[PDB]
């Protein structure tokens, strides 16, 4: 009898393990193109804004920018999108994971083994994989060298699957430079990025110093060098008042012209406070009236308006000065300094250049290229570097990559399945299985023999070779130590444990239920 | 002045595409075509499954049937349909690959566009190109005119064209079929043979290789008396297109019995002329009796009385291939039935073929039978029909090489240096039809292209390195290594071709494209 | 001659400008020759109609 | 036509004749050719021009 | 050997390239010396006319997104060059198309994309061999650069005159010496309706498209300027102010001192010595005052209300005079001066001013543009525009390079021999990509009526020793030398097409699918 | 390939530029010169207004094809420069468009004929 | 859903959201049932929450 | 471009390749409940024939009754029908082992081998298959007792899935009976099938 309103449903068990799954597996051969160093990318186009369109090969947006009905297909698009969140690749290599994951267990359903058999055994396979991967991990601490070129080692896999493949050798030093000005701090927020059409993509470059996106006042100063730097919120056009809105009740106009005369000498003391401190530049993210610019050229003080909170962030880490207000104490503000500012334009404007910076804290890449789609995903794609490289300074571990590593967590899942005897070690090979299928993907989209290239490479684990790998220009079993195919830790591990969880909460699932969408 | 005024009716739905961008658009469609075709060549080839506008499904290969069954709208794909159509009722498979040489051409014809030549220069071209190709090729013909008694040139012919249908499962055994029944029903003093004395029969069930050509005919009627025996070992036949009744002049009649006596005459008479048929069919001396049409039951039971077995409503066709298979003739009347036209066989037998279903008939006459059938037996009515229509191929293609006897080395060995030939003269070209040479060239290459693509191989290498091989050796006998085997003598592989087969389709298809190039301009009213 | 022309492709102009005058004076079978793309006596050229 | 039946023509005549024309003067223009054709053959396209 | 199991990607590939062919045929009208505009009509209902490429993609709403591609494509190169967009764009449809013969030539496209920059690399280098260095002081070849550019749009009408225009300005702009990439915002653009673009003209000062308010005074002579932000009328505070009434003198002083008060602002004005005023949009509050303008009128002063802000910078660049903010700082000192300043009449009644001659020179100049079509003026301001960036594209590399598809007909057979050289596939790819380049002067070819093919074969063999000096001529119809034929491009120009032509081409082929979103 | 509406090439839209001119010049080609015949418009609503003077027909004549839009424009900058003329200058234009396009009506290059036409 | 070897629900808000839970609480409160003993079972469970 | 009136459709080798293994799939695991001894059985309705139904066990019927749209359900159930035509059970077996077939044939085009070689190797396999089977055969020939001993195990064997199972060796003793009445006539025809109600299923015989 009818139960629920019109226009809901009630899949029990079958269908709604048959729909979740083809949603699950749909998401998961959706994505599989772009995965691998030989990976293809996306386009995803708006229905209609214009027809918004971006070029894609980060899984993570493609899952974003999709809109999707079946939950499964959701639940697993928002694990993507947290996965992003803490590494930027791999969300590819999460979606794809679950999906074979997925793929299997249904599999393993037609044998009609319980799933919470297959929940339980799981959950003793990722214990052990993980186990197995800490045991694989290698630390670099003090070792400068060896670290520094292990931090371009993982610039160079984690970018060779965007276009920027074709110049990876460029971007990896700009990364590699970009991460070290940070001096740990993992605000990349101090790192701006900066895009504008024009050039090759060859041509984008890290300046030696940092650069802003704003006009000058009237004619203070173009260029300024010694420059000394000064930065504050303190509102100008928005001539400053009491905000509480008292009012002017004056009995003659000669009392309200001698207000506006006082307003106007309040403002020049205010500025005449500013200039007590002797310093040249002058910012604030609020606007500024012409007024007080008029006093600032009379001074001849330089004075840039209505930089928001994030340039205001970044100015006062590269130049080390203390963002302020009312400039009651000079002793108790510390400025900022720079060795030169001056203008230069790129490709059609004219930019805030500033160069000889006493702080390295901040740091801005120019990115030339060739399309807003170019560009959007080079900027993309160099956000996630940056944070994975980041991440890389927090942890200062790595794990070989290549298909190696989790090849490695199959081969002692494999072996730990000997031991389980029951019906759990069906799913214990079952996951193994399913591990192993990752690198099966990527030489696949290598155009390689896939079925001999993995079966040579476990042959190789299981002999014990946990450096083999495999080699992406060639097609070939080989050393990644000699290749330095790796990659964070913290990344492949967050990958298992979300997959495992997700996996998890899907399989649990026996009953969809819609209400009737309003 | 400034008006609208009406020129055609429906003036606003006539559209109209013109110049440049209908050829490019022609161009496009056809190009289509051949994407929808390439994947049908070759013995790696896959075929296609169609959708009947009744519903009805149909797997097959055969580039006619593919082009046939569709439902196209665009006019230059109805073009190519009836191309594939005419070819193959011409010579048979081919059309495996025409409209890939059709496509292919067109393409590159495009790409010659780009540079803005004019379409009729690439023509003119293009039929020049035609001409050597077909001269160079049947220079570099073989032939079995040359051969002995041609048992298995013929067989590796057959054993070639069914490389590409399903039904190579036993394909030996269909090739020996195909040939067998071939030179037997072939007129060799004409260099003809009507494939109506072939009587092609597919019924379901059973196995596929349990499929036999009968010499004799096979009929689909049981006995007319279910009483009558089963088997019978002498085969005296007789064959009669008047019903088994009294007869009656077709003219507009009827008696008129008016007494007693005139009423028991005509009842007399009612038995009477049973007893004088049967009579004259027994003293005929025939043992066994075949009707066009259907019986009064009480001569059915008369007819049972004296060991004569017989079949009724019997269908035309198969009635003269019975004749014909016997030697017998077609008598109107009993009365002019004697013994010298009466038909004769070794073998005749009703087989209860179908496990639960009704029965089929065969008459396995031992003499020689200037017509014979075959028998084709199998688990799927679409591999029956699959079936049908690869033997009929196979029997148009022996035909042709009836009609002539000589044959081109298949696996692209052919029109690769049909192409190296088109490239030497295009350097004695003189000018813009050198284009069109070196055009048609590398347009025609496309086959090897689509041979080795459908065999999984990198298509380019294994062409680049049959050219080499062509040019520092002089035989035209290395194409692709369809079937893996490393050898590119398709003459040892016995990969082999009639030279009428790429002959008619090379010259059609240039014909064909000339056309397509000839045409400018649209005119299509809005449905 | 111009239709027959463009549809050849070529300078009508010069072809017809040639034309008058050559056809002035020099000959009275002279007229537009497609593959030579210029004037001849087509009907030495076996142009008949 | 409306019937779905394609027809390539080159003689000009053939063209008309498909073009149902309904502006009244031109289907003097479409006799001619008929005239022509019937007459003497190619140039109806000729005849037209 | 391995099996290709998807054919989606290649079907969309395919997809994607017919579009780009279409649209790069689409446009292949517009191009080169004999080059045919087009005209868009907006579903806004607005009409424009276009010749330029960039434009022109502009305003198509493309739906297919490799065209928009395209079109961004198109923009980046307008952003760097001006033409050569219609060129960009036309190899990159060759390209794309010779890609199609590749993909049937069964080549995996990443191949393709790597002999793609190696034939890029070639292409670079033997660009830079060929071409011309050239000073910039050289009027005459600055000038033949100009009438290079204009005569490929509608504006080849008047090129003769335009031509000098242009360079004339550009030089007044730059600093001869610093060989920066001088900005074109420097340069105002007037669209006047009305006149003949014959009648176009230079003005090496200022011009306001807006209009007097002073009625009477029309011309003035040795003209003082000065520019005022404050506004003149009766004061209101930035805060909350009112006048409270409650007394017997309390009007009169009202009103009297009100008129004081601006008698004392127009009275120091005089002062200074000023006779021409200009006054800045205050749409916040008060603008000018009426009392204060009959003042003015009556000390006969010039007067402007109106005057956007985004035009105070290029105003005071250009007639050299920092704004004044408030009336203590309003001093001789800063009043500007001008050798004349007055309100032209045109347009029969549609009236404009100009300001010309001025002891302050400004770098920054102006063009009036005239004609009698909204349109063409619309058309001739592009080409002008685009003329000043090719000059500034000299500016950036003092190269010269002979037009006339010469370049890359050298290319094509330098590109053809070295593939020749080359083995592997890649040889292939080259050849392709030299048979691509072919395109340019067949294209040339057919909009000059010429015989395509012929042409295009015999100008190779000419060139065979015949270097790029000889190309393909307009005005003979025929193929001569075009370098005496006065037809030379900057090297930037096609340089700055052929790189973003293959990074666009190299990134469409990383795309396989594209995927409907939300 | 452009959504929301079709385009013209060639042949077609030039004789459609050339039919549209023909149109406005017959428009006013009977009221120039000492015999000039005057227009008059019912407007929709009865609110008449005759007049000769092309310019003013042409403003309160509607148009949407492009080229004619181009022609009123000029018709009224012409009004805006000396008053009359727009009795003469459209038919001007029209004729002249005419004769040219039936020269490249034939094949003959546009741009020659804009050389010969800045000669003229 | 009852046990440890229990099976959960995954609900599909009205505006589209997900939810996977075994608390039958939820699973009822939830759910858009419109049979009145149902709704009084879905307060039931609230109740005993 | 569109090429073919409106109403048709053109997949090409992933949609393909998954609608065909789709139907596949799903006519194998809708018959695969009655299949083995111990099968179960469907029930089948009439869309509007007064709700003519079919209790059912038997597969061929199944698939006769149903309608598929899909084309290579179509063929399989065509198969089907063949089959029955030739033994009367394993149509079930056939279409269950078909559709299996299918399935693992799906999970090695994600292996990524070309289908041609995957019709060779089954070509083989299945060729070796059936010569392993022919060596597993016995014969039984004059040897009445051990004849008429395995025949009524065929009886009791393909009996025992539909419903009559509970009653095996009795409808054995019938079948065997009748069949052997026929003095080798394979004319079923011979043997008349009258049914009417009333009394139970035991109560019928021969």
């Amino acid at each position: 009898v009818n139960i629920f309103k019109a226009g809901a449903d009630e899949e029990r068990a079958e269908t709604a393990r048959l729909t979740s799954f083809i949603g699950a597996i749909a998401i998961g051969d959706l994505v599989k193109s772009t995965l691998g160093p030989k990976g293809m990318d996306k386009i995803l186009l708006s229905s209609g804004r214009d027809a918004s369109l971006m070029v894609t090969n980060d899984g993570a947006t493609i899952l974003k920018n999709i809109g999707v009905d079946n939950p499964a297909a959701k639940v697993l698009v928002d694990m993507s999108r947290v996965q992003d969140d803490e590494v930027g690749d791999g969300t590819t290599s999460v979606t794809v994971l679950a999906a074979e994951l997925l793929r299997e267990a249904e599999s393993l359903i037609a044998k009609k083994i319980h799933p919470q058999t297959i929940i339980a055994g799981w959950r003793e396979a990722t214990k052990a994989a993980r186990e197995a991967l800490l045991s694989s991990a290698v630390d670099h601490g003090s070792d400068e060298v060896k670290f520094r070129q292990d931090l371009m080692n993982i610039a160079g896999t984690t970018l060779s699957s965007k276009l920027l493949t074709h110049h990876k050798d460029h971007f990896t030093k700009l990364a590699v430079e970009a991460v070290l000005r940070l001096k740990g701090s993992g605000n990349l927020e101090a790192i701006h990025i900066i895009k504008k059409l024009g050039g090759s993509l060859a041509d984008s470059y890290l300046d030696e110093g940092f650069l802003l996106d704003k006009k000058i006042g009237v004619n203070q100063p173009k260029r300024i060098e010694n420059a000394k730097i000064l930065i504050a919120n303190t509102g100008m056009d928005t001539d400053k008042i009491k905000i509480f809105g008292s009012r002017v009740r004056v009995d003659s106009t000669a009392k309200v012209a001698e207000i506006e005369h006082a307003e106007k000498e309040k403002m020049k003391e205010k500025v005449e406070r500013i200039l007590k401190h002797g310093i040249n530049c002058f910012i604030n993210r609020q606007l500024i009236y012409n007024y007080p610019e008029q006093l600032f050229g009379a001074a001849g003080v330089m004075a840039i308006e209505h930089a928001d909170f994030a340039g205001v962030e970044r100015l006062a880490l590269v130049t080390g000065g203390e963002i302020a207000s009312t400039f009651d104490h000079p002793e108790l503000v510390k400025l900022g300094s720079c060795k030169l500012i001056e203008e230069v334009m790129i490709g059609e404007d004219k930019l805030i250049h500033f160069s000889g910076v006493a702080l390295g804290e901040a740091c801005t890449i120019v990115l030339r290229g060739a399309t807003q789609q170019i560009l959007d995903e080079a900027e993309r794609s160099l956000h996630d570097a940056l944070c994975v490289l980041a991440q890389t300074v927090k942890d200062s571990r790595t794990v070989y990559g290549g298909g190696c590593s989790e090849m490695l967590m199959a081969h002692a899942v494999t072996q730990l399945a000997n031991r389980t005897p029951g019906k759990e070690a069906v799913a214990m090979e079952s996951y193994a299985k399913a591990l192993r299928m990752l690198p099966t993907i990527i030489a696949d989209n290598a155009g390689y023999d896939s079925a001999d290239l993995v079966a040579q490479l476990r042959a190789a684990h299981s002999e014990g070779n946990t450096t083999a790998g495999l080699d992406m220009r060639e097609g070939t079993i080989g050393d990644m130590a000699i290749l330095g195919i790796t990659e964070s830790f913290q990344v492949k591990r967050q990958v298992l444990l979300s997959a495992a969880e997700a996996a998890e909460v899907i399989l649990r699932v026996d009953n969809i239920i819609k209400a009737a969408p309003r | 002045y400034g008006r609208p005024f009406l020129i055609i009716k429906d003036q606003d739905r006539k559209s109209r595409l013109m110049g440049l961008e209908a050829l490019k658009s022609h161009i496009m469609a056809a190009k289509a075509v051949a994407n929808t075709m390439r994947t049908s060549l070759g013995p790696n080839g896959l075929d296609k499954m169609m959708v009947d506008k009744d519903g009805d499904v149909t797997v097959t290969n055969d580039g006619a049937t593919i082009l046939s069954m569709m439902d196209v709208d665009h006019q230059i794909a109805k073009l190519m349909v009836e191309l594939s159509k005419s070819q193959d009722d011409e010579i048979g498979d081919g059309t495996t690959g025409v409209v890939v040489l059709a496509g292919a051409l067109l393409e590159e014809a495009e790409q010659l566009l780009d540079r803005g030549i004019h379409p009729i220069r690439i023509a003119d071209g293009y039929e020049q190109a035609a001409r050597v190709a077909i001269e160079h090729l049947d220079k570099i013909s073989d032939s079995v005119l040359v051969d002995i008694k041609d048992t298995e040139p013929l067989i590796q012919t057959a054993k070639t064209t069914l490389g590409s249908k399903v039904v190579n499962s036993c394909h030996r055994q269909m090739a020996e079929i195909a040939v067998n029944a071939v030179l037997t029903v072939a007129d060799m003093e004409r260099r003809d043979v009507d494939f109506e004395l072939i009587k092609v029969e597919g019924k379901v069930g059973g196995r596929l290789e349990d499929t036999k050509l009968i010499k004799g005919v096979i009929v689909d009627k049981d006995f007319s008396h279910p009483q009558m025996p089963k088997k019978v070992e002498d085969a005296k036949i007789a064959i009669l297109t008047c019903p088994f009744e009294p007869p009656k002049p077709k003219t507009k009649h009827k008696l008129d019995v008016t007494s007693v006596e005139d009423y028991k005459a005509l009842q007399k008479y009612e038995k009477e002329k049973f007893e004088e048929m049967i009579q004259q069919i027994k003293e005929t001396g025939a043992n066994l009796a075949i009707c066009q049409w259907g019986f009064d039951d009480e001569a059915n039971h008369l007819l049972l009385q004296n060991n004569l077995p017989a079949v009724r409503w019997v269908g035309g066709p198969e009635i003269e291939l019975i004749a014909i298979a016997t030697g017998g003739r077609i008598v109107p009347r009993f009365s002019e039935l004697t013994a010298e036209k009466l038909g004769f066989a070794g073998l005749v037998q009703e087989i209860s073929f179908g496990t639960t279903k009704d029965k089929m008939l065969v008459i396995e006459q031992c003499k020689n039978s200037r017509a014979v059938t075959i028998f084709i037996r199998g688990g799927n009515k679409m591999i029956i029909e699959e079936a049908k229509r690869s033997l009929h191929d196979a029997l148009c293609v022996i035909r042709n090489l009836i009609r002539d006897n000589r044959v081109v080395y298949g696996g692209g060995a052919a029109e690769i240096s049909c192409a190296l030939a088109v490239s030497q003269e295009a350097d004695k070209c003189p000018t813009l039809e050198q284009y069109a040479m070196r055009a048609f060239a590398d347009a025609l290459e496309v086959i090897p292209m689509a041979l080795s693509e459908n065999s999984g191989m990198n298509p380019i290498q294994t062409m680049t390195e049959v050219r080499a091989r062509q040019v520092k050796e002089m035989n035209p006998a290395l194409g692709i290594d369809c079937l893996h085997k490393g050898t590119n003598d398709m003459k040892q592989q016995h990969v082999i071709e009639t030279l009428i087969g790429k002959k008619q389709q090379i010259s059609l298809a240039t014909q064909m494209v000339r056309m397509i190039l000839k045409i400018d301009d649209i005119r299509k009213p809005g449905e | 001659p111009r239709q027959l022309c463009d549809n050849a492709g070529f300078d009508a102009t010069n072809i017809l400008n040639k034309l008058r005058a050559r056809h002035a004076q020099g000959g009275t079978w002279y007229g537009v020759d497609i593959n030579n793309e210029d004037i001849a006596d087509n009907f030495e050229a076996f142009v008949w109609e | 036509d409306g019937r779905g039946k394609a027809t390539i023509s080159n003689d000009g005549a053939t063209i008309l004749k498909l073009l149902d024309v309904v502006h009244p003067a031109a289907k003097t223009l479409v006799d001619i050719a008929k005239s022509q054709d019937a007459e003497v053959g190619d140039g109806t396209t000729s005849v037209t021009l | 050997g391995a099996y290709q199991d998807r054919d989606k990607p290649a079907q969309i590939r395919f997809s994607n390239i017919s579009a780009a062919k279409a649209v790069a045929d689409a446009i292949r009208t517009s191009l080169g010396p004999k080059g045919m505009d087009k005209m868009i009509q907006d579903g806004k209902g607005d009409v424009t006319i276009t010749n330029d490429g960039a434009t022109i993609l502009k305003q198509m709403q493309v739906l297919h997104p490799a065209a928009r591609m395209l079109v961004e494509l198109s923009k980046a190169q307008d952003i760097e060059a001006g033409d050569g967009t219609t060129s960009v764009v036309i190899i990159a449809g060759s390209l794309l198309d010779s890609c199609t013969k590749l993909l049937q030539k069964g080549i995996h496209p990443t191949i393709i994309s790597e002999s793609f920059q190696k034939a890029l690399e070639k292409g670079i280098e033997i660009l830079t061999d060929m071409s011309r260095p050239v000073e910039l002081s050289d009027r005459e070849t600055l000038l033949n650069s100009a009438t290079t550019s204009l005569n490929s749009k509608v504006v080849s009408q008047y090129s003769s005159l335009l031509s000098p225009m242009s360079v004339n300005a550009v030089m007044k702009v730059i600093d001869p010496a610093t060989a920066t990439s001088v900005d074109l915002r420097d340069i105002k653009i007037v669209k006047k309706l009305g006149g003949t673009i014959d009648d176009c003209e230079l003005v090496e000062g200022l011009v306001l498209t807006q209009k007097v308010s002073n009625s009477g005074i029309t011309r003035v002579e040795k003209a003082k300027i000065g520019l005022i932000q404050f506004c003149l009328s009766a004061p209101k505070t930035d805060m909350d102010n009112q006048i409270v009434v409650s007394d017997y003198a309390q009007m009169d002083r009202v009103l009297r001192e009100e008129r004081a008060y601006i008698l004392n602002l127009v009275k120091q004005i005089k002062k200074t010595g000023c006779n021409v005023l200009l006054i800045q949009k205050s749409i916040l509050r008060d603008a000018l005052s009426d009392l204060a303008l009959h003042f003015l009128n009556k000390m006969k002063i010039m007067v402007i209300k109106d005057i956007e802000r985004e035009d105070i910078e290029f105003i005071c660049k250009t007639i050299g005079t920092k704004p004044v903010a408030h009336i203590d700082q309003f001093t001789a000192d800063m009043l500007g001066s001008a050798e004349l300043a007055e309100e032209v009449n045109l347009n029969g009644s549609g009236k404009l001013l100009k300001i010309t001659g001025c002891a302050s020179p400004g770098k920054t100049v102006t063009i009036v543009v005239r004609g009698s079509n909204k349109l063409v003026i619309e058309e001739a301001e592009r080409s002008i525009h685009d003329a000043l960036c090719v000059i500034r594209c000299l500016v950036k590399k003092r190269a010269l390079i002979a037009g006339g598809g010469a370049p890359e007909i050298e290319l094509a057979l330098r590109l053809t021999e070295y593939s020749r050289t080359l083995s592997g596939m890649e040889s292939y790819c080259v050849r392709a990509f030299a048979d691509a380049m072919e395109v340019i002067p067949s294209t040339l070819a057919e909009n000059a009526g010429l015989n395509p093919i012929s042409t295009v074969t015999e100008l190779r063999n000419r060139h065979a020793q015949g270097e790029k000096t000889a190309g393909i001529n307009v005005r003979k119809g025929g193929i001569s030398n075009i370098l005496e034929e006065l037809v030379v491009q900057p090297l930037l120009v096609s340089v700055s097409a052929l790189t973003l032509a293959t990074e666009t081409v190299r990134s469409i082929l990383k795309i396989d699918d594209v995927v409907n979103t939300r | 390939l452009s959504v929301f509406g079709d385009r013209s090439t060639g042949e077609t839209i030039r004789s459609q530029n050339v039919m549209a001119a023909a149109s406005i010049a017959n428009i006013v080609k009977s009221s120039l010169g000492p015999v000039g015949l005057d227009k008059m418009l019912v407007d929709d609503i009865g609110d008449v207004t005759i007049t000769n003077d092309g310019a003013t027909i042409l403003k309160l004549l509607e148009v949407e094809h492009p080229a004619a839009k181009v022609l009123c424009e000029l018709a009224d900058l012409q009004d805006k420069e000396v008053g009359d003329g727009t009795t003469s200058v459209v038919i001007i234009a029209a004729e002249l468009l005419k004769n040219a396009d039936e020269l490249v009506k034939q094949k003959i290059h546009p741009t020659s004929v804009i050389s010969g036409y800045r000669l003229a």
